[PDB]
């Protein structure tokens, strides 16, 4: 089994952290 | 003695034929074991080597 | 075998043929756009033997066949071989008949009009499809990824399209159609593997190289550093097993091939690479558009599946792009097959059921009708 | 028997998300 | 005996002629390819005595005859003697007149064209056969063996051609003709038996050595190991009883004769052997053909009778052959008779009844017609 | 024996070697690329007898030697045997020591890296050459012809490389490497001469057929019409005298051989022929390049000496080319010696003295240096 669990969890976490980070950055950057 | 020797030669020829078939099947099974093993060990070495960031 | 007159959806490209029915989330089957023909004289009698083989048949019997792809960098020229591919796709795989289902096919926004007209003509005249609709690959790529705004980076086997779309509208002056594709990478890899002592020039050899590329290749985030180590040590080499038991060990060719996407000069192309075309397609758009397009560069098609490709393009675009603004690449797992999915999405929209060419309008006007009815 | 790459980064990327999410809420409250 | 106008089938080499009626699994008559002539002055009268003897007649009265064969290294050099052999075989033994039956004759694809023209001409002009076809020996060997794909190593009396076929198609660029056959193996043995003190040079003597070879020799799985023992111990000698009651014992010479198949230098030939040609014919086949031919290398014709040859050949090919791939040699019971059997299979196919040259087309064009009509 | 420290020029191919001194207009030492070895057991003693023979020695004593070629399809496979060819060529025939004569070697543009570095290594470590250079045959062909632009068809014994150059610059994306060469044409002739009753397989026989091809074969401008008469009448036959006083008479085989250049399927090759590859080398270059390459189609190397080939090619490219456009072939009598001539021109060029790798740079970097310094 290739890491199927990871392929999707990877997409989930990269997207969720990137979105959360984009929110963190905007939340402050908006001033 | 000949009929018995022919029985043995033909018995054995029929049996060796079956054994040869067993080898052909066995090797295909072997290849499946090796190929699936190879595919799994390698798909993981590569899946984990590329999928390192999570 | 379907219990409803669902549209059939198929992406008939220069590489693969993807097909399934509208409403699903994936093609049911995928196979190469190949029609093969014997290149040898027969000597045994009562052997059956076809004049031509299609798809997986063409590859299965390829030892004595020359294999041709009817679609040339996105356009259909050998419509007779494609009739065979469609018949196989529909009847021997999906087990559907276009006569009982409307059919959706797709092409890039700057694809020559001849492609849309010929696809329309054959599906109506040889398959008797009740309706047709030629979709835009860029439209389908963003439907599958979930965007109304973004850049379609469809970097597959045929051609890279590079089109900005904003709020569902095309921004066509900024399209950078580029003659750089997965098909060129296969031939380039055959040439650099020749440099290593393993020459590849024939169809069988080309299919072997396409398999090497698909299984061993990547681009990497930093090319020069990956190159420096791959060129210096066996630690970055990977072997490949050929159909005849030969083994080829591949080093920096593993990425030097794919790197052509960022450095097209490797194959003699006058281009700055896919990251610059993405960048310029955004830079040619208004500043109130650019803020949304830079944050939504969207991957579709093959080659987008290479390790380091989304990071490599995002890095280069970010380097070329202004600060403060965020630059991002969207590269979902539904890669390489996402345009098919977009086709399913379009085919099944209620807002799309008025977009079909019916087999009435078609015969009154002829196939040129697609040029006015689809988009 | 987790592969370190997957265990360590899944947790770190999960944390980037959680931390960024909290930062977004915090910074948004400030801004 | 035959109750239908079936095709006649007849395989003709420098060794023996096999013949029978199409549809059977065996020839019904087998004769030596020999025409004998007396070399003495008669003194008694009213003794009968022929001007020439054919087949079994030639061997039965051989004590005072010189024996000659019509076929050399695959071709007919003496058409008159072939007519006598076929006349006897068809009319006296099989009790059939070819005038009422189509006839199938055989050759490998590189056989000089004169051979196919002579086979066609004799049957149409001296036998008045209503139809003719010349088939490929490799084609017939694969039918007999139950294959459409494989390499036929026809290690007969005259010439070995080693012809590769895939899906019933010729791969002619890869036919590696070899100037080594059973007739040369006999000559090697005559010279080595001379070293042992037994000179064999006249017709009766030449026939004895050929008979010794066929009954006493084997290849030897390991030549050097078999020789280390055979050269050291009398326990490996086999005793052959000569026609006059005297005996000859043969030791390592028992295997050094067939060893020429793996060592052609033994008879002055610039070749490594039958396993080398087996390997080269497959080596030049398409990379996507090789896997099916390596798993199906086929023994055909005689010399394959060596109970040492089955393992000797697979070991020698496996040693040169690619890894991963299954390497296998087919050594069917239809050996030494595979061409005739394949001939019956081809001749009796419904799909083959349109392949015949008729005795209309023949007279309008002449025997050169076989070159355009058969393959 | 030379009066200047001028670099040697040595065009070492899979066929023959043309060697001489830079600055002259012709090679001085021409040898086949052959190393011969005895295949027989000696009986007399005090007969001299070498372990190996080279060049002309290999051919002069060939009656009992097996002859091998150290170079195959453009590369050295046996560098020890090339050291033997080089030692003889340099010290006995050219009568020069490489120690004071840098020496230019030749290669094809997509030739494996291993060959260019191995040639460099032998000259620096075995011959102690003060400097080295490995040249592109296409470059040399264009210098000899008085051009900086054109398609070089280097159609020799090994590989046809089909390589375009414009304004002195390589256009590598358009190189069409083709696996069809003079060695295959020889093999094809051996097979069709077998069809005529004259099988050729051994070293003496292989050398004879190559000589037959060079002396008797041609292409002419129309294969089918030439075949229609050659196959019907003795009026198009030519006799060749074999070394023992016997002769062979050859008919349409005389043109069917070289026709493989236009019909590669004759040897089982998946190719449309040399004119298709010439065409693609022109066509795959930019539209403002194409006109100059059409007007400068350059014949170089072997096979360019088949009667009718320069015009046959101009006709065959014209047939694929757009109308109005002028397609022109450059085919001087200095055909095939043009690579040697260019080697002389380049090696002695003042503008190219800095291009030589010295035996300083060589040891610091190793033989792979040729890949970075020559082009
Ligand atoms: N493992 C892989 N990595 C990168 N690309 C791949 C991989 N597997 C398949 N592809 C490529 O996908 C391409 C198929 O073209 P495709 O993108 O599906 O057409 P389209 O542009 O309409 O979407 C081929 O060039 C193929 O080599
Ligand atoms: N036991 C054996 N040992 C050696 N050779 C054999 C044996 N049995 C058969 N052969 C050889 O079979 C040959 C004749 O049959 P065949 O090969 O079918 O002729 P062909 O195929 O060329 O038409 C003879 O050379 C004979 O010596
Ligand atoms: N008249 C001719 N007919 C056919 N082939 C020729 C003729 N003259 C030369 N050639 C072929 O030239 C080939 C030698 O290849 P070549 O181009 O000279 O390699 P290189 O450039 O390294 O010397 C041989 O196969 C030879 O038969």
């Amino acid at each position: 089994a290739s890491m199927d669990a990871i392929k999707k969890k990877m997409q989930m976490l990269k997207l969720d952290k990137e979105n959360a980070l984009d929110r963190a950055e905007q939340a402050e950057a908006d001033k | 003695k000949l009929k018995e020797a022919e029985t043995r030669a033909e018995f054995a020829e029929r049996s060796v034929t079956k054994l040869e078939k067993s080898i052909d099947d066995l090797e295909d099974e072997l290849y499946a074991q090796k190929l699936k093993y190879k595919a799994i060990s390698e798909e993981l070495d590569h899946a984990l080597n590329d999928m390192t960031s999570i | 075998d379907e219990d409803e007159t669902t549209a059939l959806v198929c992406d008939n490209g220069s590489g693969l043929v993807k097909a399934g029915f509208a409403g699903d989330d994936a093609p049911r089957a995928v196979f190469p756009s190949i029609v093969g023909r014997p290149r040898h004289q027969g000597v045994m009698v009562g052997m059956g033997q076809k004049d031509s083989y299609v798809g997986d048949e063409a590859q299965s019997k390829r030892g004595i066949l020359t294999l041709k792809y009817p679609i040339e960098h996105g356009i259909i020229t050998n419509w007779d071989d494609m009739e065979k591919i469609w018949h196989h796709t529909f009847y021997n795989e999906l087990r559907v008949a276009p006569e009982e289902h409307p059919t959706l096919l797709t092409e890039a926004p700057l694809n020559p009009k001849a492609n849309r007209e010929k696809m329309t003509q054959i599906m109506f005249e040889t398959f008797n499809v009740p309706a047709m609709y030629v979709a835009i690959q860029a439209v389908l790529s963003l439907y599958a990824s979930g965007r109304t705004t973004g850049i379609v980076l469809d970097s597959g086997d045929g051609v890279t399209h590079n089109v900005p779309i904003y709020e569902g509208y095309a921004l066509p002056h900024a399209i950078m159609r580029l003659d750089l594709a997965g098909r060129d990478l296969t031939d380039y890899l055959m040439k650099i593997l020749t440099e290593r002592g393993y020459s590849f020039v024939t169809t069988a050899e080309r299919e072997i190289v396409r398999d090497i590329k698909e299984k061993l290749c990547y681009v990497a985030l930093d090319f020069e550093n990956e190159m420096a180590t791959a060129a210096s040590s066996s630690s970055l080499e990977k072997s490949y097993e050929l159909p005849d038991g030969q083994v080829i060990t591949i080093g920096n060719e593993r990425f030097r091939c794919p790197e052509t996407l960022f450095q097209p000069s490797f194959i003699g192309m006058e281009s700055a690479g896919i990251h610059e075309t993405t960048y310029n397609s955004i830079m040619k758009c208004d500043i109130d558009i650019r803020k949304d397009l830079y944050a939504n560069n969207v991957m579709s098609g093959g080659t987008t599946m290479y390790p380091g490709i989304a990071d490599r393009m995002q890095k280069e675009i970010t380097a070329l792009a202004p600060s403060t603004m965020k630059i991002k690449i969207i590269a979902p797992p539904e890669r390489k097959y996402s345009v098919w999915i977009g086709g399913s999405i379009l085919a099944s929209l209620s807002t799309f059921q008025q977009m079909w060419i019916t087999k009435q309008e078609y015969d009154e006007a002829g196939p040129s009708i697609v040029h006015r009815k689809c988009f």
